[PDB]
């Protein structure tokens, strides 16, 4: 029912990172999961 | 070969919304009937045309019964003569133009149906012709039968001055001066050529009015729509 | 050609107002009259001069025709 | 030198400057000018595109800019000259070779 | 029965440009009608006078009708 | 930053009712729409009057002209047709037979057999007055102008094929299917009749 | 009470249906009023000049 | 059953201190918890001279206190396993901490030390200045962030709701430590603030901990003016970017208004889509199925955003440069079809979606903590699940039509467009798209 | 009614675990040993298309009826793949459980994989993959696993490019018929009675049945001229279920496993402070710990500037070396344990993360270990066990994977 | 997925009439295109209604026209609408062309040249229309004008008699003129649609003569609402004439039936031909004057080839602006001199005016373009 945190497009220019406060958190720490649905947008986790 | 163009008389039907003087038409008719309709035809006016303008149905039926007209053939194959009805037109003086010419010495008297419309100056012109018949100036003289009128082109016309004081007795008892007789007949000749005169001007009022309403109303709708573009602001923000 | 194919444009913002939020005749006489005078002054002595000449060649030619059809004292 | 007086006068008569345009903005786009425009660098192209968009909007309202904002005769760069000069020089070479 | 017309044609005849034109008319009247053999006539002078006269007549002739 | 953009002031262009930047535009919404949509609604009502005139005129054009309506009806004087005698007339390019009928002719066409007729009609519903019968003068079979005061059944008779019409105009002995045509009319004064 | 223009919108102009039925009914009333009114204005401008005014003299 | 299941859901507890700070708590036997402070403060309460301050303060908040200078506050949270987080909207600022249930006393202590005793060091300002300035540059690359900021800006033009949360670059560069402290003492007051908690915790205990740390909180007064909605268009044309972002909205009712429940049901029928959705053609939403089969858009969502005395009700979509016209056409169509002719079955679907939406959202102690925190600020109470159901059950096909007709039918929207937006419909064509010539 | 989990293992192997908590919403999940690892070199990217293929026609229900039926009652149907498992999950209100359950069974036991429908679905492989690869963490970790292993775990979760358009209807049927079997399945529940779950699992999930991961050590290098360089360096760690694995999980939280304070500096992260000493420009570094049935990888992940990749990786590697030599106090290991303990309890806080941990354990192990027993097993880790895990990592054969402008990024044999 | 862009019929109307990208800034001189449209429909309607009542036999012809105005219901308003409709057409045309010449829209060669053909076809139509009443000017015009073709060596004399169908303008002429006059408007109808077909290959020029692809607006609702306002103003202009001065723009002599003996004083065509009738009379030699009268219209086809300026529009061209407004004033003078008798000073004024018309187009206005160019360093 509830939409995902991020809507996913194909061919759209990605969002840029210019500081160490916005870059932190991204480093992967646990193995990848992959999810697809009927309602909720497709995502990939740490 | 100079020219004297007519002056513009203040007619009761001069103005944009001014109708014809219909009592003045009823007089003008009689001036055709008594004076003109033994020389000039008027082939596009019927006795039924007068009804609801200057005569009633019962009046027009009498004016029509008063004149002869050919009809037929009957079962024998013979062309008879009968009294007129409303459906009949105003009768031609002669059986053709060639006859007409003989009767006036060479000159053909024009049909009067459209004579207002067919001449520069219209009723102004015709009035100036009828009243303006004067004695020639020194050095001048035309062929025995061609009179001097300063308003006619080439200053010489082949028509005898047709009106003078008390040339007929009007049905409403107006003093029949030359000028009054010319004023009334011109008023009829106008209606003759342009029957639509009074309907046309009634429409004219209703068009000016409706337009007066619709033009600013549509202009407001236009400005309302365009308002989005007239008001907009542009900005140029290069990197 | 369709809208979306006309030409290339970059970094140009446009702000605008609903017609139901705004007036159809903002300052219509206030700002209108002067804008008209400005526009009229701008074009006048490009447009007007030829039509002056026409008027002068017309009135000159008209009452030359009249005079020429009068009689000469000789 | 001596016709510079008339050149300066005509410039303001003509009066495209009142819409915030330069001369090379007003050039009729034949096949050669099209190409010359297509060869312009980003900055020059997007400036031309605003300047015109600004003129057409003014024309739409039957208005001009403030006089302080009018293109100065002296500050009217001939920005299209070098691109268009070449495009023409190029064509007249291919025309020459074809004969 | 006097015709309002021939009354007003008099009234207007005694105005400045009318009586001035009525004198221009009388000059050539006793120029051609005094001299012998030239084919020159006086239509022009009469028409000048009538123009001025009949302009006036038109202005107020219709009152009395 | 895109946070450095701020929308320009539109005050000069706004409606009075939305100048106050601290109050809700929703009150005035109902009204502002009302005004602009009244202009459209008026405009339409105007043009609706205009087009109704233009169209309704153009339609009128195709309908009969004055000179054709002039010939539509023909007046006939009833004191100019004596008792027994027919009197013929031209009407819409046709003969038209008006006949004064005797107290004899009324009684003799009253008690006829209705069924024996090819076109069964009685007499009192073929005319509006008993002593007058108005008919077109056209033979119904293949078109001829019947001759009055002749035939077997004493009325109208056709020397074209072999038709016989009685005094009421009804076909008795002949090839004609329908009787002689009864035009539309009414009596005006006692003395005058109008046909059309 | 909300403004006149506001009552006009809510009651007549909101549903495109009521909007159309309004214009047609309005047009009937406008025709009759406009014609009657404009005909008065013409016949006053031309008092005593028309057959309508001098009819009585021959009846 | 489901009906019964609602009746036995843990109740939310409510108590108030002397100074006016509200304490709100939902209890369940949980090893973990979440507690935080929600504040009626953001960009709407900011003036043009001090815009972005709220956002500047959020940066400094976790960068030391009086009692714990520098990285003391940071260390203490990291070592006891806790997680410390914050956010700022145009109306609400919030600081909250996820911790072990046993550590709740120290949790409530640390929150209080951040709010009240915030160092705001001179060197630490000049540092966090250049940080915000680079975030402004990152945010500039996010078409979504840009188009929505543009929607607010034109939608509420010439008010405080047209103001961004981050504030203009000029203000971030000039704001002094005088302005930040002034902002705080004015807006951060007990009656504007709610301490909310959820997890394994005794409500009685929270209320006492609140006394011990938040007693010093202060109780001329900041009143929100209403905000003027304008039917406007903002169009930032950039044929450089590959896809076009469009955001369109009409004026919504605001937080308090009961209509919001019915509006949610209608937003649920039209719903949302993107290119990774399993359904495609067979999807229930006609906008979603048509978008999918014809490849109109890459994505879209309906929203209904809520402020105090107003809101933004519409939709955002992302699509090919040649699809904008057609997307706008089908979306405006759906609005009109609901306004005029919504079916009982398709409203029963929307009802079921919304029942399912907000019952699953409240899963874990964090989303439940935030519901308590913000509900107290917007509504003045937590609205129990059982009540939300009674308002949803009330809605039928008649309601959805009438409510939708109010806000959508023949009303002047706000339009924001960014990227290759040559096709993007003209405002008149958009406005004409807001009524039908039949109904 | 105070309620704690129930558990059942049927003779045919299948596990049923369900807690009846009387909540308004009911999650149900069928966990299957059908991960990406079980693809051979012939059927690569089958599991990826199979994940997209839920909602294709089944025997019991049409493609249409699955989407409309579910959306009708405000529900949801999600498929989740790890390298080792597949998880088909359904959400709804507790009145519609048996409507979603019917759909779950049909999707998982009897899909028809129609030729025309499976061919139509092929392009969705490309769209899905494109979107996923926008994250540079997807590139590196996919590459890392491919570099580290010879076979099973070296499999990607996303279909290779040469296979997009070519995953046949038969390859789908074969993958289901061989891997979706009672001995390989565990059916989990919230908000539904255990007895009725058991009965459904007996009558509709009773389906008859059907090598180890070789570590290699390699390096893969995606040169792509970004201004940042993503990089990961790991060695062979321990398998999940073993006591050693708990040592690596503590060592991870000592070195630093991602953030705790918004916009912070990470004052208790060994690695972040080790790197931040030598270079101040934009960067991020965390410990990486993946643990599987057969094997595991432990190391770190660096995001750095192009030119400073050499400096950051070496700095971070040096920090694990001093932990291996013996520089580690009780206050460090205590703070680390606290982070990990709090992490686990918070990750089963929500009903979604609980369902995952019950199903996850049910497949990899025999039954369910309660949260008290797990905290006790984190405590069991001695300071010495941490220092060993580190020592293992320094002397272990290394796997590396990079993406970015790698001009200053070292090889494994330069470190 | 709308049914405006889908339906094969709607697609054409949608693309040419609703979603057509149109310059933001086109002025009121762009309104004359759709006004010419309205004129063409108006003539065809009024025209068809007159043809339900008229007859082309030399005996009844004049009589039928007066029958319409006197006995047919609202026949008069229909008849004077159709005659003042032909005036309003030609006003529109010369205003529509002027726009072309000043803003240099002719550069669109195909669109332009089809134009010239449309102008020649409307002229042929109106000429033959003004004969159908069979008044004096009707007959005496048709004789003098037709009989110009006699001047052509070898064939000329045969040609005239072949058109006529006799040795004079008589029964066979008037009946065939009624046939050609009926059909041609429908052939204009088709050619007009090729005119537009070619226009939408580039869309519209705009007053700046600078490309306007960076600022296009959708035709609806902007230029649809403005077309309506224009149509409204065209009706006012038409109905002012019909209801307040229906004979202002005609000639009295066409109210007296056609007479092959009695000649009218000063024979002349209708006001929209007078400019070319004057140029004809300029040259004393009769064949020369027919080559000049022909070249005075066909020189329109030569205007694109005489374009020298590096700017397309006369907006930013003061010299050209003056010379252009001179050409307009000189054409107003040729119209006056057209409606005068052949005498001093009207012979010399007509000669000078004719010399200046051709001098302006072939020499002066090309030179001015160049001088402007060298003043801008071009
Ligand atoms: C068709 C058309 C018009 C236009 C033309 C005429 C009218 C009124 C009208 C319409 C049609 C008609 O019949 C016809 F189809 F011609 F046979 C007669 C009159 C309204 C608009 N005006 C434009 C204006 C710009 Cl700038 C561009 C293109 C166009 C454009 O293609
Ligand atoms: S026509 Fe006389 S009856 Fe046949």
């Amino acid at each position: 029912a509830v939409p995902a945190t991020s809507e996913s497009p194909v061919l759209d220019l990605k969002r840029s990172v210019l500081c160490r406060e916005s870059l932190r958190g991204q480093a992967a720490g646990r193995p990848l999961v992959a999810s697809v649905s009927l309602n909720v947008p497709a995502s990939v986790r740490y | 070969d100079l020219e004297l163009h007519p002056p513009s008389y203040p007619w009761s039907h001069r103005g944009l919304l001014s109708s014809l003087d219909h009592t003045s038409i009823r007089r003008g008719f009689q001036v055709y009937k008594q004076v003109c309709s033994s020389c000039h035809s008027m082939d596009y006016v019927a006795y039924r045309h007068l009804v609801g303008v200057c005569y009633t149905e019962d009046e027009a039926k009498a004016l029509a019964e008063e004149v002869e007209v050919q009809d037929g053939p009957n079962e024998d194959g013979e062309m008879f003569m009968r009294p007129g009805k409303l459906s009949d037109y105003f009768p031609k003086p002669y059986p053709n133009p060639e006859a007409a010419r003989a009767a006036n010495n060479g000159a053909l008297p024009p049909d009067l149906s459209y004579i207002v419309r067919a001449r520069h100056g219209g009723e102004d012109y015709v009035f100036s012709l009828l009243t303006g018949y004067c004695e020639p100036p020194t050095g001048v003289s035309l062929r025995e039968g061609l009179y001097f009128n300063p308003y006619f082109p080439g200053q010489a016309i082949g028509m005898a001055p047709p009106i003078y004081n008390e040339v007929l007795e009007f049905d409403d008892g107006t003093p029949a001066t030359m000028s009054q007789v010319a004023k009334d007949v011109c008023t009829f000749l106008r209606w003759a050529a342009e029957p639509e005169h009074d309907h046309r001007k009634r429409m004219g009022l209703k068009m000016l009015l409706m337009m007066g309403l619709l033009l600013p109303l549509v202009y407001a709708m236009k400005r309302h729509k365009w308002s989005v573009l007239k008001s907009r602001k542009l900005a140029y923000r290069p990197p | 050609r369709q809208f979306g194919h006309l030409t290339r444009v970059r970094h140009v913002i446009t702000y605008s107002l609903s017609p139901f939020e705004q007036r159809a005749f903002p300052h219509y006489f206030s700002k209108g009259i002067p804008n008209v005078l400005r526009r009229t002054r701008a074009c006048i002595l490009r447009v007007a001069p030829p039509f002056v000449a026409f008027y002068l060649v017309y009135t000159w030619g008209t009452q030359e025709f009249e005079k020429s059809k009068r009689k000469n004292p000789a | 030198r001596w016709l510079e007086g008339i050149r300066k006068w005509y410039y303001n008569a003509a009066g495209f400057n009142k819409l915030g345009l330069m001369r090379d903005d007003t050039i009729h786009e034949n096949d050669d000018v099209k190409e010359a425009i297509r060869r312009l660098p980003e900055n020059l192209y997007n400036d031309r595109v605003f300047r015109i968009k600004r003129a057409l909007d003014l024309s739409m309202r039957q208005q001009i800019l403030p006089k302080e904002q009018w293109t100065k005769y002296e500050e009217d760069k001939s920005y299209l000259e070098p691109y268009l000069k070449e495009v023409i020089r190029e064509r007249k070479e291919r025309e020459e070779w074809a004969k | 029965l006097v015709d309002p017309l021939t009354t007003v044609r008099e009234q207007c005849e005694q105005l400045e440009k009318c009586v001035k034109a009525r004198e221009r008319l009388e000059l050539c009247d006793e120029r051609v009608s005094s001299r012998s053999q030239t084919e020159e006539d006086c239509t022009e002078e009469l028409l000048d006078f009538l123009h001025a006269r009949d302009h006036c007549v038109a202005h107020k002739l219709f009152n009395s009708l | 930053s895109h946070t450095d953009i701020k929308v320009p002031d539109f005050s000069d262009y706004r409606r009075p009712e939305v100048l106050d930047s601290t109050k809700s535009s929703k009150e005035s919404s109902e009204a502002r729409k009302g005004f602009s949509y009244l202009v459209t609604a008026t405009t339409t009502v105007g043009v609706a009057y205009a087009a109704k005139n233009v169209v309704s005129q153009f339609v009128s054009s195709m309908s009969a002209s004055a000179d054709v309506l002039a010939m539509s009806k023909i007046e006939i004087k009833l004191s100019d047709i004596p008792e027994g005698k027919n009197m013929a007339f031209k009407w819409r390019g046709k003969p038209l037979f008006v006949r004064h009928r005797t107290k004899k002719e009324i009684d003799q066409e009253a008690a006829v057999e209705v069924s024996q007729l090819r076109d069964p009609q009685h007499d009192l519903e073929r005319v509006k007055k008993p002593e007058w019968v108005i008919l077109i003068g056209v033979c119904t079979h293949l078109g001829c102008v019947p001759i009055a005061n002749a035939g077997d059944f004493g009325g109208y008779y056709c020397p074209c094929h072999g038709s016989h019409y009685d005094a009421s105009g009804r076909i008795r002995k002949g090839p004609a299917p329908l009787n002689l045509e009864v035009p539309s009319y009414e009596f005006t004064s006692d003395d005058m009749v109008i046909v059309g | 009470a909300p403004t006149l223009t506001a009552r006009l919108y809510s009651l007549l102009f909101r549903r495109t249906s009521t909007f159309a039925l309004t214009i047609v009914v309005g047009a009937l009333f406008f025709e009759r009023a406009f014609d009657q009114g404009a005909d008065a204005i013409y016949e006053h401008i031309n008092e005593g000049k028309l057959w309508k005014h001098i009819k009585h003299k021959y009846e | 059953t489901y009906a019964q299941a609602l009746q036995s859901v843990p109740e939310t507890q409510v108590s108030q201190l002397d100074n006016g700070l509200r304490v709100a708590s939902e209890q369940s036997s949980q090893p973990t918890c979440t507690v935080g402070v929600w504040i009626d403060a953001g960009s709407r309460y900011e003036s043009e001279k001090n815009n972005g301050a709220g956002y500047f303060v959020e940066h400094l908040a976790f960068k030391g206190t009086k009692n714990r200078p520098g990285n003391a506050l940071e260390k203490e949270v990291e070592s006891m396993g806790a997680h410390l987080n914050a956010y700022s909207t145009r109306e609400h600022t919030a600081y909250y901490i996820k911790a072990l249930s046993k550590d709740l006393p120290k949790a409530v202590e640390l929150l209080a030390d951040i709010v009240q005793n915030c160092s705001l060091e001179d060197s630490q300002i000049e540092k966090e200045r250049d940080v915000i300035l680079q975030e402004l540059q990152e945010n500039d690359t996010s078409m979504r962030d840009v188009v929505f900021n543009y929607l607010h800006a034109t939608a509420f033009q010439g008010t405080p709701l047209a103001q961004s949360v981050e504030g203009p670059s000029e203000n971030v560069r000039k704001l002094s430590r005088a302005d930040l402290t002034e902002y705080l003492s004015r807006h951060y007051k007990a009656p504007r603030m709610v301490l909310a908690a959820a997890g394994g915790l005794e409500h009685r205990q929270l209320l006492d901990l609140a006394q011990k740390h938040f007693s010093g909180l202060s109780g001329t007064v900041p009143t929100l003016s209403p905000c003027r909605f304008t039917g406007s268009q903002i169009c930032h044309r950039e044929d450089g970017l590959p896809l076009a972002h469009v955001a369109i909205a009409v004026e919504g009712p605001g937080w308090a208004h009961p209509d919001n429940v019915a509006l949610q049901v209608a937003n649920a029928i039209i719903g949302h889509y993107d290119c990774t959705y399993g359904g495609g053609a067979h999807l229930s939403s006609p906008l979603a199925s048509i978008a999918a089969t014809n490849k109109l858009c890459q994505s879209f969502q309906t929203f209904n955003i809520c402020y105090a005395d107003t809101g933004l009700l519409g939709a955002h979509f992302v699509c090919d440069h040649m699809s904008i016209d057609d997307m706008m056409f089908v979306l405006q169509g759906q609005w009109m079809r609901l306004c005029t002719s919504a079916t009982e079955s398709e409203v029963l679907r929307g009802k079921n979606l919304l029942r399912n939406a907000l019952v699953s959202h409240l899963d874990g102690t964090t989303p439940v903590c935030e519901d308590i925190g913000r509900s107290l600020l917007t509504y003045g109470r937590r609205i129990p699940l059982a009540e939300w159901e009674s308002r949803i059950a009330e809605v039928d096909a008649r309601v959805v039509r009438e409510v939708c007709s109010k806000y959508f039918y023949d009303q002047c929207p706000a339009v924001a467009g960014f990227g290759p937006i040559e096709q993007l419909p003209d405002y008149n064509r958009i406005r004409s798209g807001m009524f039908w010539l039949r109904f | 009614h105070p309620q704690d989990l129930e558990f059942t293992r049927l003779p045919n192997g299948l596990v049923i675990a369900s807690l009846e908590n009387y909540a308004p919403a009911s999650r149900i999940g069928l966990f299957i040993k059908a991960g990406s690892r079980y693809e051979n070199s012939n059927n690569l990217g089958t599991s990826h298309l199979l994940r997209l293929a839920s909602s294709l026609t089944t025997k019991g229900a049409s493609s249409f009826k699955i989407t409309r039926g579910i959306e009708a009652v405000g529900g949801k149907l999600s498929v989740t793949s790890t390298r080792e498992n597949m998880a088909y999950t359904v959400e709804c209100l507790r009145d519609d459980v048996d409507i979603l359950m019917e759909f779950l069974l049909n999707v998982t036991t009897a899909p028809e994989f129609r030729r025309w429908e499976v061919a139509a679905l092929q392009p969705q492989l490309r769209i899905d993959k494109a979107v996923a690869l926008q994250n540079p963490q997807a590139h590196v970790i996919e590459n890392l696993h491919a570099a580290a292993y010879r076979n099973a775990l070296a499999n990607s979760l996303y279909c290779p490019d040469y296979r997009i358009g070519k995953v046949t209807p038969v390859e789908l049927h074969d993958y289901v018929q061989n891997h979706f079997t009672s001995a390989r399945m565990a059916l989990i529940g919230l908000g539904v009675s255990h007895p009725v779950l058991k009965q459904v699992a007996e009558q509709f999930l009773n389906i008859r049945g059907g090598a180890k991961a070789k570590y290699h050590g390699g390096e893969i290098r995606e040169q792509n001229g970004d201004s940042l360089v993503h990089a990961a360096l790991v060695a062979e760690s321990a398998a999940i279920g073993s006591a050693e694995a708990n040592a690596f999980s503590v060592l991870q939280h000592v070195l630093g496993a991602g953030p705790h304070v918004k916009r912070g500096s990470n004052a208790t992260s060994s690695l972040y402070q080790a790197v931040a000493k030598g270079v101040h420009q934009p960067f991020d570094v965390s410990a990486f710990n993946a643990s599987y049935s057969d094997s595991g990888l432990f190391g770190f992940y660096t995001i750095s500037q192009a030119a400073s990749a050499g400096d950051v990786i070496k700095a971070a590697y040096n920090q694990v070396k001093t932990i291996a030599q013996g520089n580690l106090s009780n206050p460090d290991v205590q703070a680390a344990k606290n982070k990990l303990k709090a992490g686990y309890l918070m990750s089963v806080e929500s009903s979604e993360g609980f369902l995952d941990e019950v199903g996850s354990q049910a497949l990899a192990a025999g039954s369910y270990t309660p949260p008290s027993t797990v905290l006790q097993q984190i405590d069991a880790v001695a300071d010495a066990d941490v220092i060993n895990a580190a020592k293992k990592f320094v002397s272990g054969r290394k796997s590396m994977a990079a993406s970015g402008n790698l001009g200053h990024t070292p090889f494994i044999d330069e470190l | 997925t709308n049914i405006r862009k889908s339906h094969p019929l709607m697609k054409i109307v949608n693309n040419a009439f609703i979603d057509l990208p149109a310059p933001s800034n086109i002025s009121s001189w762009w309104n004359f295109g759709s006004l010419l449209g309205i004129c063409l429909i108006l003539q065809i309607l009024t025209g068809l209604f007159l043809a339900m009542h008229y007859t082309s036999d030399t005996t009844t012809a004049f009589s039928s026209v007066t029958h319409i105005c006197r006995d047919v219901n609202y026949g008069w308003i229909i008849r004077y609408m159709h005659a003042n409709g032909a005036s309003m057409f030609f006003i529109c045309l010369y205003m529509h062309v002027g726009r072309g010449l000043y803003y240099g829209s002719y550069t669109f060669l195909e669109t332009w040249n089809i134009g010239v053909i449309l102008l020649l076809t409307v002229m042929a139509t109106a000429f033959m229309g003004y004969v159908l009443p069979w008044g004096q000017m009707s007959f005496w015009g048709a004789t003098v004008i037709t009989n110009l073709l006699s001047a052509i060596p070898y064939i000329g004399t045969n040609l005239v008699e072949w058109i006529w169908g006799g040795f004079s303008v008589d029964k066979a002429t008037l009946t065939r003129f009624f046939a050609f006059h009926f059909i041609l408007p429908f052939i204009i109808m088709a050619i007009a649609m090729v005119h537009l077909l070619f226009l939408h290959e580039t869309g519209s020029n705009n007053p700046t003569g600078i490309s306007s692809d960076v600022d296009k607006i959708p035709f609806h609702p902007y230029y649809t609402i403005k077309d309506i306002l224009g149509a409204l103003l065209l009706i006012l202009a038409l109905m002012l004439l019909v209801l307040f001065a229906p004979d202002l723009l005609g000639d009295p002599d066409n109210y007296t039936p056609a007479n092959p003996l009695n000649t009218p004083p000063h024979i002349k065509p209708e006001w929209y031909f007078l400019f070319a009738y004057a140029i004809l009379r300029s040259i004393p030699n009769k064949l020369g004057g027919v080559l000049a009268l022909a070249f005075s219209i066909l020189i329109l086809a030569l205007i694109p080839l005489l374009h020298t300026s590096k700017q397309r529009s006369m907006m930013f061209r003061p010299l050209s602006q003056c010379l252009f407004w001179a050409l307009v004033a000189d054409l107003l003078t040729l119209t006056w001199i057209g409606g005068q008798p052949v005498e001093h000073p009207y012979i010399t004024i007509g000669q000078l005016a004719s010399v200046l018309y051709f001098l302006l187009i072939l020499v002066l206005m090309p030179t001015a373009g160049t001088i402007e160019n060298k003043l801008l360093k071009w």
